């Protein structure tokens, strides 16, 4: 995976492309190759629709939270939200592809409940847009949400599936 | 420590298995093996969306 | 409106930004000038919502046109339609900002049906496209949507509406 | 005669008049009399979109 470290170390838009008999290595060292491929772009490919629910979940079920000085009170805190949700969506993606948690980890959720704590970001509503992101990305993984479907051949992905809430689980208890 | 930068990995899945392509369909990779399928990883920014942020405000209470 | 003019012959990307006393003789030379702007707003926030369901609604009223042979047929031709659908969005969310048809006819419809005659692109299916679009536009002028809603001032902006849908019926009868 | 390179008018309409402000709410025109107001219009590209073109195909069936 040394392309993809190298690329995610450095962080300045470069980008690495795994084709051929790289692609075939990589997936060939997970589990689920191919099917962990139509996984992860059941997550990005909707990207957009899985945080606007989200956030938008957690507003409707706490509109509190968008009472005024509320957490997403005013665009600017709105829109960091929406980024904050996208940001650990993507890591959740990395790590899916990746197969580990490590770059989630390291690089995303280390000190994330120091920051937000200072900055009075309500735990509670991040635990849930955090929640309402790993019910919706099991339906897509499974192909299973109401209205946006993938075509990809029949069978069984609720291991990968799994291993996607796994690594939600890690944002819930580094969000506590 | 997390970072400040506000910068995530976008991993971007192709397959063009039906035969479209553009620009960047070739010269990316080699292809040996696995004709029409890439995956590309980058660092990028994710910045602030003002329209999606204004439509979450005004639309929120609409499932 | 000569600044716009100039970026829309050039066509080479160069923006033309409209704010303070440009903005303001904007808003007064053409009609309901913020008003007008609110409505612009209401497409091009939504273009990609307006493009993909009108798209949709043309294919599940007709589900030939993605058979094989259909006029969507592969991702190929079903992206070239999305496409045209957005091409046609866009030129119609410009007539809407300037007040007049003239590039709308000009640059995107003079010569748009025998285009799609040669090609055999089919009129029935292409209307029906314009038509969801256009009255998915209405919607949003009005902020009355089911779902995705706007914030503006409070009033109506009914003629801005009927001013839009002419534009729609410009397409319609330009495509036959 | 129409144009043949799949180019149209992006506009976007910018309100900022709430105070959030980015590196492009400055210097990009006069703000004298509208402040946080501006329309752009610019000349782009619309090109295919394959994760759209697939949802559609996958999905189009469902309101
Ligand atoms: C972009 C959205 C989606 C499309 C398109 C689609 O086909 N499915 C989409 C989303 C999706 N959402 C969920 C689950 C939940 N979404 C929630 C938010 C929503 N519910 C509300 O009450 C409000 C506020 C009024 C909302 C904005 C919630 C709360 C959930 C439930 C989460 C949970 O289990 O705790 C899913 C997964 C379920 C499903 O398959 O339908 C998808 C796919
Ligand atoms: C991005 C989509 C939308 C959001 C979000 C929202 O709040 N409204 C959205 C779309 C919208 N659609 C329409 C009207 C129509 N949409 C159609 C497509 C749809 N209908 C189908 O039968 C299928 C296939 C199963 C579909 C994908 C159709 C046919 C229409 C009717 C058009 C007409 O009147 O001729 C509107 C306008 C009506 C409304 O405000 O709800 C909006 C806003
Ligand atoms: C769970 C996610 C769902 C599901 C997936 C599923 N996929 C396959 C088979 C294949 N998927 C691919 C896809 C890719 N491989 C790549 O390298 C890339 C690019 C990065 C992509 C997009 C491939 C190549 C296959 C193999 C078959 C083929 O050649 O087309 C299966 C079949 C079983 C298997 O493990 O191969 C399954 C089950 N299916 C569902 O029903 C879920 C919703
Ligand atoms: C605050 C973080 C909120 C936010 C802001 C934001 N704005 C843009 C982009 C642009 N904003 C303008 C607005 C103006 N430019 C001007 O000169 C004037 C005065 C006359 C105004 C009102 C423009 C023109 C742009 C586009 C810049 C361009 O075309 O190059 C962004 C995008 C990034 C950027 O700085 O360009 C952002 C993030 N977004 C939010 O979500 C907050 C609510
Ligand atoms: C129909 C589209 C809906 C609607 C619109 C509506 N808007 C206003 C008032 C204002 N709108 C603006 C908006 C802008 N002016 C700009 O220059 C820009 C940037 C390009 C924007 C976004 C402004 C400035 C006003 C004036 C008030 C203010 O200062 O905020 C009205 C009120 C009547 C009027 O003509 O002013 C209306 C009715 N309202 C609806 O209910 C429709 C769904
Ligand atoms: C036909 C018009 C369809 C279509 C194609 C389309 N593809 C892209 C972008 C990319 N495609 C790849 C795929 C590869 N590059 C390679 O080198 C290989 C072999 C190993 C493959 C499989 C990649 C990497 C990209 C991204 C390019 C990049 O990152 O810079 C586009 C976007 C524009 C472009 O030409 O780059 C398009 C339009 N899209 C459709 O909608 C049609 C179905
Ligand atoms: C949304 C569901 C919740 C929410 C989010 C929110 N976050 C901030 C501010 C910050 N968020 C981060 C997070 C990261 N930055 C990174 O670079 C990474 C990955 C490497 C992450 C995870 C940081 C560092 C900040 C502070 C600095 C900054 O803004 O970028 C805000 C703004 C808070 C404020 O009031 O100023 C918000 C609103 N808020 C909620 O209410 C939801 C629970
Ligand atoms: C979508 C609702 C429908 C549809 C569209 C479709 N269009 C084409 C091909 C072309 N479309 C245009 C249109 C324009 N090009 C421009 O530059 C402009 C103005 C700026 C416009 C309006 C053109 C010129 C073509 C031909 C060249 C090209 O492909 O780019 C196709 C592909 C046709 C094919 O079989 O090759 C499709 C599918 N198709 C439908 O079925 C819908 C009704």
């Amino acid at each position: 995976l040394d392309a993809f470290s190298k690329v995610i170390t450095s962080a300045d838009g470069k980008a690495a492309y795994v084709g051929g008999a790289d692609l075939q290595a990589l997936k060939k060292f997970v589990s689920d190759g191919n099917k962990r491929m139509d996984a992860v772009n059941a997550i990005v490919s909707n990207a957009s629709c899985i945080v606007s629910d989200a956030v938008s979940g957690m507003v409707c079920e706490n509109p509190s939270l968008i009472a005024p000085n509320g957490g997403v009170y005013s665009n600017r805190k709105m829109a960091a939200c929406l980024r904050d949700a996208e940001i650990i969506l993507r890591y959740v993606s990395y790590s899916l592809l990746s197969g580990d948690s490590s770059v989630l980890e390291d690089r995303c959720l280390n000190g994330l409940k120091e920051t937000y704590s200072s900055l009075g970001v309500p735990a509670a509503g991040n635990a849930r847009a955090v929640a309402i992101m790993k019910a919706t990305v099991n339906s897509f993984i499974n192909n299973t949400a109401q209205q946006k479907k993938l075509s990809v051949p029949s069978g069984d992905c609720s291991a990968l599936a799994s291993e996607a809430g796994g690594y939600f689980d890690k944002v819930t208890s580094a969000i506590a | 420590a997390m970072a400040k930068d506000s910068k995530a990995p976008v991993v971007e899945i192709f397959d063009e298995r039906d035969g479209c392509t553009s620009a960047g369909s070739t010269g990316k990779a080699s292809d040996a093996g696995e004709k029409g399928l890439l995956v590309k990883v980058s660092m990028q920014k994710v910045g602030y969306n003002a329209i999606m942020a204004k439509s979450v405000a005004a639309s929120y209470m609409n499932a």
